[PDB]
């Protein structure tokens, strides 16, 4: 019912469980349900220079013959740099925001401008006006993966660090426009029972709900642990995989769907 | 004065994020106080007159009727809550340029987000009061799980007055407060007027408010609004009180520790 | 098997998961079955002064020709007044658990003496010696409700107050001696939604388990919280009863065994 | 070093409780190792008595066998746990008396647990080792759940020396330190040696081990203690060598934060 909803609409407060319900009917478009996004780390990958970026630039160039691809950079080391100074002044949350969406700027300048004789471009601007064109004639763009929320930002419950940071971004544009995945590039072959960076003998795990990461503590390890509740919140993407592109071929074969690094999913 | 505060040895509260705009008042027009056009804003741009030389504000406007329209819209495209959200906070700019021009010849003019985020101190070291949109900037990036984008006018009213660590946000509003029911719905003749109300009590209930139920969420986590006064901008002289910290509403407690 | 039970005590360690369970197995003797602890308490009766303790002691004489009764007193405010002293200077929780004694021993010493010219007396030491005898003879004892951990007082989480005080030391008692029942004696009429005392409109609670408590956000609002972790420990009192010593008669009730306050269960 | 660290506005740790006794040694003697006899208590004594003059020594014995001998005629007869546990830190007692004889003509004698718990400086000053019982005086207040007392000779003896905010405590025990099983039980062919543990990683495990389960419980509430090594009282010079800090036996971390 058309008519319900738009009676609701004009007559309740939006908070009303009534008006949400019936707004919940409505119909579910998908505004590019023909590309994915990608990620690609700027601690894991953009920071590590030519031997990580340039072969990911060649798997990228090769891929957006078969696949549309929405490419957000992190930010990584010198977001963290910033983060240190401004948390060591107590500012909010709000004000560092800004401070990493900056770097997560520069790294896609950065592969940007390796991608640019390909005709790929770096998209921005709070419409992202210029993605469709170039997702159909060069099936490619970069973007910058920091949300836009900027003083806007909202606080994690201790601490000023931004909580929704690059992550979150790429997540969030991807489920936005009603990509048919999301997968995170890093520099490691996914999920393990703990960063085995650090760890002796850390598990490799390929697939995990959820719910099983929240059980297992593993909440904030391989994603910003808010990616996992808006996964779970999401109406288009469902589930994500991460995985190593230092690896040659991992991301090639994850837009072809083949299960190569962690699959998380919401249920 | 309890005896876990004497304890030496319990963990100590983290310091406040810094306060950018300590000495702001920020003011949360209704949108659906605008949409009654001049009957209520003539009034209303009465009396904020009278409180520019005793304040300094930020006077942010919500969207009303018009969202509802565009969101009749939207969602019968089947757009996505992302793409809801901008054209909501469109509607809240409209209202804020209505509101400003009121004020221009008091030297107030509505500011775009990035002047929020970015010049608002050099704004109002001009000028005693500027308008601005309640929505926040969250564009495609709004959270998904409700078809209507959750961080509305209430919502980035708070965020910004919390985050600017401003004197006081006060809410104005076309009803009295907040009631246990919808005043003006089905069930109004059951409605009873809430004097006082902490947002964690608000949070756990279920049924329609006056407020965004984000901001409870984002009331747990603030820092430094210790309390949010509803108010009702149809009776003159409650914004003026309320900005003098007098109960004239709904006061919602955020939760945010005081000593 | 008492053969089995003793080869596992001799050869294997006492956290060997089998000797645990061939001690379980083992007969449950139950040392005082017919006597019943009360706890009176500290800050909410012996506090008050004459207008709470003589109606008490008047229910305790009387109660004392068909009841035998082991009666610990609470500490109170001048526990508390040494608690803020100690915690204060950073002392640590086995510091203070000594300081938190003496003022129980204090309460059981007045009240103990209201009580000597009916033959009661206050028992104390590390083994209770006086209580067999005075048991048997005048049907009731006065103690100090304190567990005597002194020094190696377990501390909470967080702080330096002992987070084992009068209940558990009462509760305990009542436990070990696998007595009939354990009352605690308060000023309220038992366990509420909120604070009695500080709340507007707080619900009675007449019954329930620990885990209802637990979810409902009452751990530590009428006992102190590890108490009820003990009592769904515990091989002999199962529940316990709060009343309100300030209504006369409810003590008497209690100890006949009817419902007059909260009845608290293990399960 | 870390970006959490620099955060002003995080919470902060409580101080930690004064340090009653931080020059203190705290050295716990397994009752079993009493339980040897001459052959393992007379090279132990001699290493003791080397030790007097570089450290200031609690020296706190355990209960062994006999403890477990009382164990199966009180649980044969059905007493509680809150009845078992005083009847074995009497066998702990009996064992520092016989250490402390050992010791008499250095000046060491046994204390009892009131005189440890409130005197110990003074004996401290006196002389330069006092010997005690681990096992706390818990007596009727035993906790209920096992028929087994859980407070034991090691949890008594992490107890005091956390307490004291002491350097150390480390436990002396029949084998080289904490294995995968028990090293002389029907599973010994499957032991693993482990040199270092966490006290949370050994408090998830299941089966047994040469301390108590509770003084896992007591390591999770430290305050002071980072650090206890379980050595080989059996080597002559592992106890000399851990109080020094050399890694002979197996460390396990308490979870106390060093900074
Ligand atoms: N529990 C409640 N207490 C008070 N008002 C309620 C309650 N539930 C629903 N309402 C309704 O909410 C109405 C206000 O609507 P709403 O909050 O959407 O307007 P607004 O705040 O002006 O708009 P905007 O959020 O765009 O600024 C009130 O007139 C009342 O009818
Ligand atoms: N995982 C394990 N690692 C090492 N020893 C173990 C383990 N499990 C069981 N044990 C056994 O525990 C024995 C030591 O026993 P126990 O700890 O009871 O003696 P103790 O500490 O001297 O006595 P007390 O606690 O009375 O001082 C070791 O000889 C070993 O056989
Ligand atoms: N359990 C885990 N499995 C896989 N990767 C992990 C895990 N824990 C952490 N990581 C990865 O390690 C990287 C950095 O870890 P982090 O905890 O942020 O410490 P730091 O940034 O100081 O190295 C991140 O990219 C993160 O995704
Ligand atoms: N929900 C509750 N129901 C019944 N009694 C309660 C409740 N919460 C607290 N009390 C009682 O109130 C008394 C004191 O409360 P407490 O929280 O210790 O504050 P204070 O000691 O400062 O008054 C205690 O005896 C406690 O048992
Ligand atoms: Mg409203
Ligand atoms: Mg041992």
């Amino acid at each position: 019912s058309t008519a319900e909803l738009e009676e609701l609409l004009m007559q309740r407060s939006l908070t009303d469980p009534q008006l949400q319900a019936a707004a919940a009917a409505a119909a579910d478009f998908r505004i590019l349900p023909d590309a994915t996004v990608i990620k690609i780390g700027g601690q894991s990958v953009i920071d590590r220079g030519r031997a990580a970026v340039y072969p990911l630039v060649d798997e990228i160039v090769a891929a957006r013959k078969n696949h549309k691809l929405l490419i957000g950079t992190g930010a990584g080391t010198r977001a963290r740099h910033l983060y240190s100074i401004a948390a060591g002044l107590g500012l909010p949350a709000g004000v560092l925001a800004q401070l990493g969406s900056s770097v997560a700027d520069q790294n896609a300048a950065m592969l940007g401008q390796l991608l640019a004789k390909h005709g790929i471009p770096v998209v921005g601007g709070a419409g992202l006006s210029a993605v469709p064109l170039s997702l159909a004639e060069v099936n490619a763009v970069v973007f910058s993966g920091m949300p836009p929320y900027k003083l806007w930002m909202r606080p994690a419950a201790e601490g000023v660090i931004p909580p929704y940071r690059t992550d979150a971004g790429c997540f969030l544009l991807a489920e936005q426009f009603g990509c048919k995945q999301m997968i995170f590039v890093k520099d490691e072959d996914g999920l393990y029972t703990a960063n085995p960076k650090t760890s002796k003998d850390a598990t490799f795990i390929p697939r995990i709900s959820v719910d099983e990461m929240k059980a297992k503590g593993l909440h904030d390890s391989i994603l910003e642990f808010p990616v996992l509740d808006l996964l779970q919140s999401a109406q288009h993407v469902r589930e994500v995989q991460v995985v190593n592109g230092l690896v040659p071929g991992n991301l090639t074969r994850a837009l072809a769907g083949e299960h190569v690094g962690t699959i998380i999913t919401a249920s | 004065q309890t005896l876990q505060d004497r304890d030496l040895t319990r963990p100590v509260a983290g310091k406040r994020p810094i306060r950018l705009l300590p000495w702001l008042q920020v003011v949360k027009i209704g949108g659906r106080v605008m949409d009654r056009g001049a009957d209520a804003i003539l009034p209303l741009v009465e009396e904020l007159r009278k409180l520019l030389p005793e304040h300094r504000l930020l006077i942010l406007t919500g969207a009303g009727v018009r969202a509802r329209h565009v969101f009749s819209v939207g969602l019968d495209l089947g757009l996505p809550v992302g793409s809801l959200a901008p054209l909501a906070a469109s509607e809240a700019g409209q209202n804020g340029h209505i509101l400003a021009a009121m004020l221009a010849s008091e030297g107030v003019s509505y500011v775009e987000h990035p002047t929020v985020a970015d010049q608002l101190a050099i704004h109002l070291s001009a000028t005693r009061a500027v308008v601005g949109s309640a929505f926040p900037p969250y564009h495609h990036h709004e959270f998904p799980g409700s078809r209507i984008p959750p961080h509305r006018a209430d919502t980035g009213a708070f965020l910004l007055a919390d985050a600017f660590g401003a004197a006081g946000l006060t809410i104005v509003e076309n009803v009295d407060g907040i009631y246990t029911a919808d005043p003006n719905g089905p069930d109004r003749g059951q409605a009873r007027f809430l004097p006082e109300t902490s947002a964690t009590d608000l949070a756990k209930s279920e049924g329609p408010l006056p407020v965004d139920r984000a901001l409870l969420d984002v009331m747990a986590t603030a820092r430094h609004i210790e309390r949010v006064q509803v108010v009702n901008g149809l009776v003159p002289g409650r914004l003026t009180a309320a900005l003098r910290g007098e109960h004239v509403g709904t006061l919602i407690r955020t939760g945010v520790r005081p000593a």
